[PDB]
């Protein structure tokens, strides 16, 4: 079935530039299903970045302009691979991040509606101290 | 509805609700002068499917007609989504999956609607 | 505000849903002394005319390798294939001892027994049979059919034909089928001028294990589609954008006689064989033939990490599994494909490639699922022209990698035709609020 | 624009119980358009409720979500120990989707 | 009507007419939301019936709707019984029994006051 | 319609337009009292060319009942004929000779007028 | 069980039998209903001797 | 098919008590079908006296508390036989009597209307002198 | 199936010997039966396939 992981637990300098990937074991594309950027301050609650959707990169209001994210899908060593990209971390960057895909086949299945997305699969969460 | 049996041709489906309207009238219009055991096993459960949607046209005294108006109080709580908050910035088929989880509420409450209508004019 | 908007029921309206069904062939106006297999007895409407309505600014999922249309297609030509052959022959008697040795492609020559139109009297038969629809069972050696294990073999009742004329699926009421019409698609994820149509464009039912032949053509890009290219298993389909040429001919006079068998069981059988003899050979232009494959390993580095492509051949075995199955007049090649696939690409002619093809008679055409075919040769010298249009590269598991060329399921060689499609259910009674008060 | 709450806060329960926990937005979304998470600490989310009551395939028949306007519901019945953990709320309706501020299941 | 193809199944049989007609439309109510060549067979026939009984409703000016009142004088030759009389001391099995010598006569009468009624609107 | 399924038989063809009106409503009053693939196939198509005719009285507003009148200006280039002219010198057969290549147009310009009407009184 | 004829007046229908195809399709139906009535039954292949 | 018999005639004393079989040669129960109990005076017409109708006796308002019906069904030697019995023959109850067998399970044969029923097949009636 | 209360029995006519009474119980009378021998199933090819 899908699964999911990333790298690793990283930590870095203030004012360092981060890459995290994420290898969809299970995605058959990107294409189809989506992928979602999600972090989570340590005990706060997790809190949305951005995402891929039918090759449309999207980041919310506050991360835009700073944070990039891409993907790569399908091909022959590789799995379908995203990357969440934080230059300027922050002290309020410390969190722990996750992607997830979602299926988006059926359109009536309620996993996603029009571009948002109940997340389905998870990976590890990552780490990353400042 | 446009098929060899006669059933409803996707006019215009990315088209957003005020045109799409118009499309579906349009459609009407030029839809009715367009008009081995699989083939006959595929149209026998096509008129069984026909019948049945006619028979919900049916029993909301819509008689097997389009844009037919009925009277119920639409609930904001099946949708609190204003008029052309709606019906300019959608398509239809998004708004069928925002509204499947009431359908057949929605049935049960244009039956009881019909059944209300014609027993009152049963009265008067 | 108040907004007291109502209930409004719309018979109509344009909402699908990913659905399936069973479709129903529809070919052109030709079909009335015509039996071919497979748009005869199967679907009589022909579809004049198209109506093909074009969706803006819409984008529709689709995915192939998760389609049941072609599944769908695939059990319809299985069974399609045999309810146009059980009322057919039925030789039973073959499965005997065959004498078969040489006698001036040494194919062999074969006499047996076999019982005439009376029982009691019996019959001597001369033959020409192949090195492949016989094995060796333990001069002068002694064969066996090769389908004597399993079901017993028919004729093709010469009547039939096997033309693949273009078969239509058309959809029943209730349901469209929605084109993809964009180009360079890949056959998975979204589509841009997805149109809806009532049937598909004219798909030809070949069959070609090693490669697609009299495919429709891409247009712009050559598409490369697999279900999971990590998973070195699943057969990768590569669809070209131009029409590649091929020539097929067994340049050979041999004649067609027939033995009395049953009660109206003639076996139509080889006879003297004549003119150029020699196997049988399929011709392919270098220059096109190398552009075109230059272009594929292009974008399959374009795919495959841009990382050093070589073309290794087959892996050899069983030559219905392994080589290129074809389809000409009645008669079924092999062609030994080698010389097509091999290179190392990080220097050939532009002249003529030749490859020989190992006819045979007796196939089980589809492995084990469906029924075998004897297939009588027609008359002699045979020239079918074909387009070669499609390749089906399977990579293998080991700073180099490889396209070992082998087929895989069967249904396959429709993926290329079907990935625009996709079987869509309409639900017609769209419930919208507007502000009516009536009925 | 949204800041979602949920009733409870904290919570805690036993083997083989029943329990309930509601999440309420600020805006009353209509489409059921929700999601519900749980997560051992130091583990990942787990998906189980995705629009209102619709289970996934390997989420366990004990769940149920429900729906009532804005505030939507999921009962656990006949509680099981691998169960515990912090939940959480989401609406997916208008981009982005803002979630709920978790709530921790433990033992008394 | 109720069935996969939609026919109407019989709520509450044993139940006399006052409290039958109330259930007839709860039957309406729930049956529309609740909604090998054997079974094409039985199918085709299905359908057959039901486009049979609902032009009975056609041609009556019912339209494929139930309580439709039409303007026919009903005869005390097909029954002198009073209302109340057969509608609280009866159920419906046993009063189609009293009136099956007369159902072909009645489809009769109502179909000369269809006809009638629409060629009377139609010179008004 | 007067068939096993049901559709309607040829009352009294040969009779000129005056007397085949009452004659057509005769037939009604009459026809539903009235009322091995080979059989079974022809039969269901027999139900997808009715259900398609009843829904070309579905779609002008007609509702599968004769003589129903909508409005729609017939156009002299239709026919320039007068009434009492066709009306009584003529049986039906020839005058749907005469306008054959008109019935295309005649059901575009009926389902512009029927989901004119409508939207009209959905105006009103 | 009973006919259900009707005259009609003053009518005059042109009749073709030769280009019939009631009679080539009744033709068709009394093969096949032949076949249909057969195939089922023995199949005396041992008598060609 | 159906066949009535029943007792033969039997002439009694005033004051007496008189029962009188029915033996129904055909009947497969008379669950289902119904029998029937009619008298002929002398000459006069005959009247109805009572009936046995899916195992709920009754007799008519003159012969409510005085006659008395039975029957059990199908059994091994036996066919489904009912009995008529009356305490104190008067003199007007010297009479031809007659018991009936009517088939109930068509419903819409209308040999049959909610108790009250159209009289099958007869036996061959029986004097009683007083 | 199991008639619950009583045990029924049942005939088209008692009277007639010939017809078979069925007697319905009421309780699940159990059975076991087995065959206790190992008996292999081999195959021999007779025609093609
Ligand atoms: C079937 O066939 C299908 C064909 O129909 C096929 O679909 C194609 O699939 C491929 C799959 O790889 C697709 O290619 C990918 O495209 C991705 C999307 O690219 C788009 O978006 C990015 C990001 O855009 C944001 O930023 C720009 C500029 O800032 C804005 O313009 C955008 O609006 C957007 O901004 C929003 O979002 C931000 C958050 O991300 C917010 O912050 C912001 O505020 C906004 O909200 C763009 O950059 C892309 O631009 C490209 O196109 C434009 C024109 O449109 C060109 O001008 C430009 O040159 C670009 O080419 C585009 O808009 C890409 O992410 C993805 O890129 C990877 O591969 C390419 C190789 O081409 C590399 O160059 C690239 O660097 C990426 O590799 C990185 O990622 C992998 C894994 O993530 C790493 O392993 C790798 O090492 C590398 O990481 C390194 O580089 C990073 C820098 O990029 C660096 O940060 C890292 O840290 C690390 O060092 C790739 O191109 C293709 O588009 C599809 N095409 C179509 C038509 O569908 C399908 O796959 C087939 N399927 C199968 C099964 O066969
Ligand atoms: C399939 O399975 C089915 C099961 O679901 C099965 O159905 C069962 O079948 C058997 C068939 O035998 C049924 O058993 C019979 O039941 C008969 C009906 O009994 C009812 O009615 C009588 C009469 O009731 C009148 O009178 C009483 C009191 O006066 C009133 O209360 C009544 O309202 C009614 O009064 C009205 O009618 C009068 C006229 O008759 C009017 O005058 C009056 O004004 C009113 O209008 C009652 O007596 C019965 O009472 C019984 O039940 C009550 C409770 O309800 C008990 O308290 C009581 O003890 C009784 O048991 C009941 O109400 C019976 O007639 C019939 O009886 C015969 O057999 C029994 C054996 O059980 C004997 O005891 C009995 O005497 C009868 O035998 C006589 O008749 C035969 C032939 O007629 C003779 O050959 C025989 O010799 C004997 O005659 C002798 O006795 C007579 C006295 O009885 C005497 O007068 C004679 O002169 C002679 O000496 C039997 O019980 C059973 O009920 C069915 N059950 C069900 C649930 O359906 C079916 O058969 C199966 N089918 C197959 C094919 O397998
Ligand atoms: C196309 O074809 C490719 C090729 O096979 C295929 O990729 C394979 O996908 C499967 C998923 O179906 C992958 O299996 C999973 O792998 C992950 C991680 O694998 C990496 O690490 C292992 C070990 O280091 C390496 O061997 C491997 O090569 C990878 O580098 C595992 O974490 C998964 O384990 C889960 O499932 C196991 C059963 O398979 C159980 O051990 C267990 O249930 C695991 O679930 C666990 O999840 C949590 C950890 O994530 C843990 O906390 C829980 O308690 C729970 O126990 C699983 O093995 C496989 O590695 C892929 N292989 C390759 C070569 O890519 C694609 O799926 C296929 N795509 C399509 C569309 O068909
Ligand atoms: C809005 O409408 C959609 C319409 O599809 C609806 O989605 C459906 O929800 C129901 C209820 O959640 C799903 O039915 C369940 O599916 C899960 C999937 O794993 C199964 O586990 C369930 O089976 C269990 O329960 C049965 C009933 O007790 C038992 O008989 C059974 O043995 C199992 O124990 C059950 O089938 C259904 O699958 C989805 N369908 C889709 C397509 O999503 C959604 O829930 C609606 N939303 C709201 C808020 O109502
Ligand atoms: C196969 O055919 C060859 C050729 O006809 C047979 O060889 C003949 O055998 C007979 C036996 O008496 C000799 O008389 C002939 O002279 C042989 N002819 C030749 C050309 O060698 C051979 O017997 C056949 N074998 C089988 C098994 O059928
Ligand atoms: C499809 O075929 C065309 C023509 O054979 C190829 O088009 C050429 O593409 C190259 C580079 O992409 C250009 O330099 C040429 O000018 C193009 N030819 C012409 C006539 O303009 C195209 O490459 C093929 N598709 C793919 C994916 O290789
Ligand atoms: C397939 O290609 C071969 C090339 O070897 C063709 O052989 C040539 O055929 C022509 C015409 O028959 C002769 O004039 C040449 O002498 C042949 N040889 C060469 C080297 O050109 C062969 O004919 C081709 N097949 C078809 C059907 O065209
Ligand atoms: C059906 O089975 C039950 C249980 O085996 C029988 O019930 C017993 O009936 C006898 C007399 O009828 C009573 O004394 C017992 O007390 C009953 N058992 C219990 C547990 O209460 C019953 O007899 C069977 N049915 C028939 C027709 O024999
Ligand atoms: C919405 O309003 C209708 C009024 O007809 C009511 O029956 C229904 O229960 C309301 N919806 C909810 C969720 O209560
Ligand atoms: C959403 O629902 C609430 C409840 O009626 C309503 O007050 C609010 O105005 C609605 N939102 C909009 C934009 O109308
Ligand atoms: C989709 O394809 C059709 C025909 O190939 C073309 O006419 C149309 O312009 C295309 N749509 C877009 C948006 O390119
Ligand atoms: C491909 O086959 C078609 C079939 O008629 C033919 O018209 C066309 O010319 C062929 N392509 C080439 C390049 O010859
Ligand atoms: C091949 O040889 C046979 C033998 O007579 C002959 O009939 C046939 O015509 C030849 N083929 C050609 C193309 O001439
Ligand atoms: C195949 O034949 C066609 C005409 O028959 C010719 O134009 C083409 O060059 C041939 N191809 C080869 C490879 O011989
Ligand atoms: C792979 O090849 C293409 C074209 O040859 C080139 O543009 C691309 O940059 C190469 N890949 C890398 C990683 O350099
Ligand atoms: C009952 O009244 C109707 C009046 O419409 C009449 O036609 C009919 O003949 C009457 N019944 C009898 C038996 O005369
Ligand atoms: C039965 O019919 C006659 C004839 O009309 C009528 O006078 C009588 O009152 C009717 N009976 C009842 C109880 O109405
Ligand atoms: C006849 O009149 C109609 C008016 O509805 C018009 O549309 C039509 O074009 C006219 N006929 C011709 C031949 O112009
Ligand atoms: C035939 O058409 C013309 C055009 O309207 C009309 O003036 C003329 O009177 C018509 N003929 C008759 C007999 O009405
Ligand atoms: C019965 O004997 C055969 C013979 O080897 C054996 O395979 C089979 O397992 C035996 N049965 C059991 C239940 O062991």
């Amino acid at each position: 079935q899908i699964h999911l992981v990333q790298s690793g637990t990283e930590v870095k300098k203030p004012g360092s530039s981060v890459t995290v990937s994420c290898k969809a074991y299970g995605v058959n594309t990107f294409g189809l299903y989506a992928v979602n950027w999600v972090r989570q301050a340590p005990g706060q609650s997790l809190e949305y970045i951005g995402q891929i959707w039918r090759w449309k990169s999207s980041a919310s209001h506050h991360f835009r302009g700073r944070v990039l994210i891409s993907a790569v899908d399908l091909t022959g060593s590789s799995p379908p691979i995203s990357s969440l990209e934080i230059k300027n971390l922050t002290s309020d960057d410390t969190a722990v991040y996750f992607c997830t895909t979602t299926s988006t086949y059926d359109r009536w299945s309620g996993l996603h509606h029009d571009g948002v997305m109940a997340f389905s699969s998870w990976g590890q969460g990552t780490l990353i101290s400042v | 509805g446009l098929g060899a049996m006669i059933f409803g041709f996707l006019g215009a489906a990315g088209s957003t609700m005020g045109a799409a309207s118009i499309t579906l009238t349009v459609q009407a219009r030029q839809l009715l002068s367009g008009i081995g055991i699989k083939q006959l096993q595929a149209r026998v459960l096509a008129v069984e499917r026909y019948l049945q949607d006619q028979k919900f046209l049916g029993l909301w005294g819509c008689s097997g007609k389009i844009i037919c108006c009925t009277a119920v109080p639409w609930n904001s709580s099946w949708s609190n989504k204003t008029f052309e908050e709606i019906w300019n910035n959608m398509t239809w088929i998004e708004w069928e999956r925002e509204i499947s989880n009431y359908t057949s509420q929605i049935y049960d409450i244009l039956t009881i609607s019909q059944t209300q209508q014609e027993k009152n004019e049963k009265d008067l | 505000a108040t907004n007291n908007l109502w209930v409004t029921v719309y018979y109509g309206v344009p909402v699908w849903r990913d659905a399936d069904t069973t479709l129903f062939c529809a070919s052109d106006a030709k079909a009335t002394e015509v039996h071919n297999v497979w748009a005869t007895h199967a679907c009589v409407p022909t579809d004049p005319n198209p109506q093909e309505m074009h969706l803006k600014n819409v984008t529709e999922n689709f995915n192939m390798w998760k389609n049941n249309m072609v599944e769908q297609m695939q059990e319809d030509v299985i069974s399609l294939w045999d309810q146009s052959l059980k009322p057919c022959v039925k030789l039973t008697p073959l499965c005997v001892t065959l004498n078969c040795t040489s006698a001036t492609d040494d194919v062999r020559n074969c006499s047996f027994n076999m019982t005439t139109e009376l029982r009691d009297k019996q019959q001597k038969v001369y033959a020409l049979f192949y090195k492949l629809d016989i094995v060796p069972i333990d001069n002068f050696s002694e064969y066996r059919l090769i389908n004597c294990n399993t079901s017993v073999i028919k004729q093709a009742c010469p009547k039939v034909s096997f033309d693949p004329i273009p078969i239509h699926y058309c959809t029943p009421a209730g349901y469209a089928i929605l084109r993809c019409n964009d180009k360079k698609f890949n056959g998975t994820g979204p589509c841009k001028n997805v149109s809806s149509v009532q049937c598909t464009h004219g798909i030809k039912p070949v069959v070609s294990t090693q490669l697609l032949l009299n495919g429709s053509l891409a247009e712009e890009g050559i598409i490369i589609r697999s279900e999971n290219l990590t998973n070195n298993a699943k057969t990768i389909i590569v669809h070209f954008n131009e029409s590649v040429k091929i020539n097929c001919t067994r340049p050979s006079n041999n004649t067609r006689t027939g033995i009395h068998i049953g009660p109206g069981q003639v076996f139509y059988k080889t006879g003297d064989i004549i003119g150029d003899i020699r196997k049988a050979y399929c011709n392919i232009s270098g220059a096109q033939w190398h552009k075109v494959l230059g272009r594929v390993a292009n974008k399959l580095k374009e795919h495959f990490n841009n990382k050093t492509i070589v073309f290794k051949p087959s892996s050899g075995g069983d030559p219905e599994i392994t080589m290129h199955h074809f389809n000409c007049r009645g008669e079924f090649f092999y062609c030994n494909t080698t010389k097509l696939f091999n290179s190392t690409w990080g220097t050939r002619d532009n002249g003529t490639i030749t490859i020989p093809c190992r006819i045979k008679q007796i196939i089980n055409m589809w492995q084990g699922v469906g029924q075998a075919m004897y297939a009588p040769p027609i008359k002699g010298v045979i020239k079918c022209l074909s387009n070669i249009t499609g390749i089906l590269l399977t990579r293998d598991g080991g700073n180099n990698e490889t396209f070992r060329p082998g087929g895989g399921n069967i249904k396959d060689n429709w993926r290329n035709e079907l990935y625009k499609y996709k079987v869509v259910q309409i639900e017609p009674l769209g419930i919208a609020p507007t502000k009516c008060k009536r009925r | 624009d949204i800041q979602m709450t949920q009733s409870p806060s904290t919570l805690s329960a036993s083997t083989g119980d029943t329990v309930r926990i509601s999440c309420r937005a600020s805006q009353s979304i209509t489409g059921n358009w929700v999601a519900w998470y749980q997560q051992r600490p130091g583990k990942a989310p787990r998906l189980l409720i995705y629009r209102g009551a619709a289970l996934l395939g390997g989420v366990p028949s004990r769940f149920r979500g429900s729906a009532a306007g804005t505030d939507f519901t999921l009962t656990i019945g006949n509680l099981q120990a691998e169960d515990f953990g912090t939940f959480y709320c989401q609406q997916y309706d208008t981009y982005p989707g803002t979630f709920g501020q978790g709530t921790k299941v433990e033992v008394k």
